[PDB]
């Protein structure tokens, strides 16, 4: 009843700032996959796919306008809510590859978290329970209408026998950092 | 000549 | 053989669980296990022409595989995965739910497959004197559902922080009934009862009783 | 630790046809509560909590604002939606990649289950069939939900209990706009 149907629903610009420690975030998605983002220091757009950078160009100053008048608008917040609580959830993960696995050829495995509040999260790999960190890409936070964010992690391995990759989760509102193990076959 | 369009989002300001 | 049936409340999560015994086993095996569980509604009667289908499964990864449309009342607990058990969890009970259910627990070693029925029963409480209560007059309060077998203990309780409310002199109770012969305007209020079994079913269900 | 906050705000442009129906919705969030929203449909800030009152109000006090952000309808959802969304979503095309796999085997006359992976493609209406000798199956058919893999390109997994003898072939078969007709991949028991 809450959902209403369009042909197509762009968000055109997320931003998202956290209190204390100054947590800026800034992005462009439509119809679920995401457009670009904007740099929060380096003052600069960065887009998702190369290709869609080509032809189309968003002013990244706006996008430092904007973070800083939510930087306002929460600072003003707060200091009006004066003694206000805020909840924790626990995130929920999913380890899948991105092609069909072949054993022997390059694939690339993903990690998606879902659920995630507040979007403060340590997304890392392990390789045979070992750390690793060879082409580790972390997509931004997509927001879901739960007001929770849902983030996804790509890793370029080798699928072998030998190797058992788990995607470990480390979060401020899990009592332990959780671990999904996965091994093909 | 072509050229990358791209409108910005516009966000708004309380006083509070 | 002789599969075992399980009865669930309508309207209330029933607990569906299948675990491998009570060995502690090292959890890094433990992650490394899939998981499918297939239903077929069915009954005695003539409910088919005379199907099964699959309802949900996951393989370690963590991905969920079903039917097209999907089941938003399963959702598996993940904690009691990763604690060396597989449970089925439905927020709502689902009256179409009654057939029977399979399971298969696939590990690199050993594999188990849990099997069992499940039958929806209907838990409600039915009033004698069907509407508001006179100043003073007799009252009569039957809570049960559809199940056969008879229930052991039955509880009551009054008021919305659910006070047990025993046999008195104006309160009686015989099997699974509740009767009050005068209902004085202190009697309003939320009444409740909960019901035991052989297998352990409690149904905790409520009333309000609204006096003159 | 101590107190920590989160804020949100963004604004919403739904297209219900092409350049007909435009809506426009903004909408601002304070720990995952939303406190001030405005729909093109109203035409001004409205508090959906009354924490939101005041600034709402202040935004309904500015008309410079207000039309400022009545015209945002044509020249942020509009003017986007006609020139670079136009040009870098519908030019973005795809192709699904359709395999299969199979769980288990053994002499493959016992019970057994297809697997059909139909992965890499732009989300789109997709009308995935299993056919077993040319004819469709729906019973035992348990199909995964739209898989969201974050990197414009989506997947999915079908599965078909496939009982029958050796000497049959399966096939599945996928119908998704990107390619003209639909194709059709089998395998041989
Ligand atoms: C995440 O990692 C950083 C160091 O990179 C650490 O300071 C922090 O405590 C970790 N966890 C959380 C929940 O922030
Ligand atoms: C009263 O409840 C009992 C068990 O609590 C149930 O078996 C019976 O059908 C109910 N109705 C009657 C006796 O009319
Ligand atoms: C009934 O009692 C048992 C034993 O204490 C308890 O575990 C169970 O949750 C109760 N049933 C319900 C449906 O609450
Ligand atoms: C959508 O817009 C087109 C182009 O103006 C128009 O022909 C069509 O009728 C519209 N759709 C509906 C459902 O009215």
């Amino acid at each position: 009843e809450d959902d209403i149907e369009a042909d197509h629903v762009g968000t055109y610009g997320i931003s998202v700032y956290q209190s204390p420690g100054d947590i800026g975030q800034y992005t462009f998605e439509f119809d679920g996959d995401e457009l670009f983002y904007v740099d929060l220091d380096k003052k600069e757009t960065v887009w998702m796919l190369p290709e869609f950078g080509q032809l189309a160009s968003f002013d990244p100053q706006g996008g430092l306008q904007n973070i800083a008048v939510v930087k306002h608008n929460l600072g003003v917040l707060t200091k009006r809510s004066n003694s206000t609580p805020a909840t924790n959830e626990a995130p929920q993960a999913t380890v899948f590859p991105k092609s069909p696995v072949l054993l022997g050829q390059p694939n690339t495995l993903i990690c998606f978290v879902d659920n995630i509040f507040p979007p403060v999260i340590n997304i890392t790999w392990l390789r045979n329970s070992k750390s690793v960190a060879d082409g580790v890409y972390e997509t931004s936070f997509f927001v879901n209408r739960d007001y929770s964010f849902h983030k996804l992690s790509y890793l370029t391995f080798i699928p072998s026998d030998d190797d058992i990759y788990d995607c470990k989760v480390e979060h401020w509102g899990l009592e332990e950092p959780v671990l999904k193990h996965w091994e093909p076959e | 000549g072509p050229v990358s369009k791209m409108r910005m989002a516009t966000p708004l300001l309380m006083q509070a | 053989k002789e599969l075992p049936v399980v009865w669930a409340q309508e309207g209330a999560p029933v607990h569906l669980p299948c675990s491998l015994k009570s060995p502690n086993l090292d959890p890094n095996f433990l992650r490394r296990g899939g998981v499918i569980w297939q239903h077929q509604p069915d009954s005695g009667q003539p409910t088919p022409i005379p199907g099964r289908y699959t309802v949900l499964s996951v393989a370690p990864g963590g991905l969920r595989s079903g039917r097209q449309p999907l089941h938003p009342h399963v959702q598996l607990e993940e904690r009691g995965l990763q604690r060396g058990d597989f449970s089925l969890w439905l927020r709502p009970a689902l009256r179409t739910d009654a057939g029977e259910y399979h399971a298969t627990v696939r590990l690199p070693n050993r594999a188990l497959s849990c099997s069992l029925r499940l039958r929806v029963g209907q838990a409600s409480m039915i009033a004698s004197p069907s509407g508001v209560l006179k100043l003073s007059d007799w009252v009569l309060l039957n809570c049960s559902f559809s199940r056969p077998d008879r229930p052991v203990s039955v509880h009551w309780f009054q008021g919305q922080n659910r006070v047990p409310v025993y046999n008195s002199p104006r309160h009686f109770l015989a099997e699974t009934f509740l009767l009050l012969p005068q209902v004085s305007p202190l009697d309003s209020g939320t009444w409740g009862c909960v019901l035991t079994y052989r297998d352990g079913f409690n149904v905790s269900i409520t009333y309000n009783l609204k006096v003159l | 630790s101590e107190r920590h906050f989160v804020y949100q705000f963004m604004g919403e442009c739904y297209f219900t046809n092409g350049t007909q129906r435009i809506r426009y919705v903004t909408r601002y969030i304070y720990n995952r509560e939303e406190y001030v929203r405005y729909d093109s449909d109203v035409g001004e800030h409205r508090a959906v909590t009354e924490l939101g009152r005041p600034d709402a109000e202040y935004w309904n006090s500015q008309p410079e604002i207000l039309e400022r952000t009545r015209a945002e309808l044509d020249t942020v959802c509009r003017h986007n939606y006609e020139g670079p969304e136009t040009h870098t979503s519908l030019r973005r095309l795809e192709q699904p990649n359709v395999v299969i796999s199979l769980s288990r085997t053994e002499a493959l006359n016992h019970h057994n289950t297809l697997v059909c992976s139909v992965t890499d493609f732009y989300p789109a209406k997709i009308k995935v069939r299993w056919f077993r000798n040319g004819q469709e199956e729906t019973v035992g058919v348990s199909s995964t939900q739209l898989i969201r893999n974050g990197d414009w390109t989506f997947q999915v997994l079908v599965m078909l209990e496939m009982t029958p003898r050796r000497g049959e072939v399966y096939t599945c078969h996928v119908e998704h706009p990107s390619l003209k007709s639909p194709i059709t991949v089998e395998w041989r028991a």
